[PDB]
């Protein structure tokens, strides 16, 4: 039972295409419980400035009422079965998933359909959601990391729909009318842009039957540029500095993603406080970089260490470090896929992203392909001598100026 | 003319080096100025906002 041998034991995810275009995917397993869900290829990047907060508002009011049963009735039905409904919205995906028992599958799928097709947008509920989101703005204001990453996206993509926040501006959510939400639903929540994904104790034909019964009535019928800018909010009274630096990364459909993951896994928090590396991926672009918290007096040293690690990977990457990174990536993948909710989310996102559920054997073969020479070449392709996007939430004063940061992206020795 | 040559035997060489350095400066000054503008454009074009709570 070697690792490569063990990967074959993973059951495949059967995929079927309905008449209206909805893609139904399942990963059956000997699990007492399952997590069904609907994933939609609609996010903030598909919204104009007129309706920037439309998707987040729809997520807020999705469980607050549908035509068949009022919001209280929907919530009571969820709670009585013991299930947990959840939803999330990214700049490119939107998911509603019901986590329940294997024998509760027939109801849950129906629930999803009731949420997806016929959503009751009560005006009073809409105003209540307005108030809730207005409070949630101040709630999110506390989170420094989220503000930093929003700054990073805004400065990196600027004049692109990929740069606006998922929540949207306060004015936009304030003036977002019901008709705008209905138009957003009509133009976006439609098959074949939907994947009904389930895993665990679910039989694929059962899921297909439920989808045809409930999710069968769904209607059948700008250049993204990376600008290496920076944003610098100071607020010197904050305890620790937050910084996120990134460069444009490849989209979802690119072989270089695995090498970049290995490079990130290869990337000393002693100088820092909590330093992390991220490889956010989108359809055609992506943010590959790092994010760390700093003392007021140690931003420069941490930035120097991070950029030195980047340069070392780009120029001279030994085989031992690359092997360690590959092992770390394999362990991270397999450990992340543990759990019913993770595999369901992976199925949905993969279908919305690759058009297919890439098996673990392919992932491991691709990782085995990765070599120190490949790591160096791809890192030089994407990291070496590239204009970065920097976002700093203060206290930032020791953060090097953009010319210094840019000059730190190449080595005079090399 | 001979007395001028005796006073300045380097006259021709001085003129030649002057022409060469004039051409050199005509090449360099716009280039170095462009380099300075390129390096300083980040500050020259940066926009700042004040957002009190």
């Amino acid at each position: 039972a070697t690792f490569a041998q063990a990967l074959q034991f993973v059951p495949e995810t059967q995929v079927s295409l309905l008449d209206n275009g909805l893609r139904v995917a399942s990963e059956q397993s000997s699990q007492p419980t399952c997590t069904v869900g609907v994933w939609i290829d609609v996010g903030s990047r598909f919204e104009t400035e007129k309706n920037n907060g439309a998707g987040y508002f729809l997520e807020h009011l999705a469980f607050k009422g549908t035509k068949n049963r009022p919001g209280s009735a929907l919530e009571k039905e969820v709670e009585s079965m013991g299930a947990h409904l959840n939803a999330y919205s990214t700049r490119e995906h939107t998911a509603y998933y019901i986590k329940a028992l294997s024998k509760d599958l027939p109801k849950a799928v129906e629930l999803l359909g009731d949420i997806v097709q016929n959503c009751s947008l009560e005006d009073s509920q809409i105003e209540k959601e307005r108030d809730v989101i207005l409070r949630e703005m101040q709630e999110n204001d506390a989170s420094m990391r989220d503000v930093v990453f929003n700054y990073l996206h805004a400065t990196a993509f600027q004049g692109t729909p990929l740069a606006q926040a998922v929540e949207g501006p306060s004015e936009n959510v304030r003036k977002l009318s019901r008709a705008d939400l209905t138009e957003y639903l009509s133009t976006h929540y439609k098959a074949p842009r939907m994947v009904l994904a389930a895993a665990g104790g679910v039989e694929h034909q059962q899921l297909l039957d439920l989808a045809q019964k409930h999710l069968g009535g769904i209607p059948w019928t700008t250049p993204c540029r990376f600008t290496g800018s920076e944003i610098r909010h100071r607020d010197d009274a904050l305890p620790f500095a937050h910084v996120a630096i990134a460069v444009e990364g490849p989209g979802w459909a690119s072989p270089d993603n695995v090498a970049l993951q290995v490079a990130n896994a290869i990337i000393a928090n002693k100088l820092c406080q909590s330093f992390q590396t991220f490889s956010i991926c989108y359809a055609e672009t992506g943010l590959l970089g790092a994010h760390f918290v700093c003392d007021r007096m140690k931003i420069d040293d941490m930035m120097f260490v991070l950029q030195g690690q980047w340069m070392r990977l780009c120029t001279s990457a030994t085989e031992s470090e690359v092997a360690r990174g590959k092992n770390i990536l394999r362990n991270a993948l397999v450990s992340h896929l543990d759990g019913t909710t993770p595999v369901c989310e992976d199925i949905g996102r993969s279908l919305l992203t690759y058009g297919r559920r890439i098996p673990l054997a392919e992932w491991e073969s691709r990782i085995a392909e990765v070599d120190a020479s490949v790591v160096r070449e791809i890192c030089s392709k994407y990291i070496y001598d590239q204009c970065p996007a920097v976002a700093g939430y203060g206290p930032i004063e020791q953060l090097p100026d953009y010319n210094r940061i840019r000059s730190g992206m190449f080595w005079l020795r090399f | 003319t001979f007395l001028r040559w005796a006073s300045e035997p380097e006259h021709d060489h001085r003129k030649r080096m002057g022409l060469k350095m004039l051409m050199m400066m005509a090449l360099l000054v716009p280039l170095v100025y462009t380099i300075k503008r390129h390096k300083w454009s980040v500050l020259k074009s940066r926009k700042l906002a004040y957002r009190p709570p």
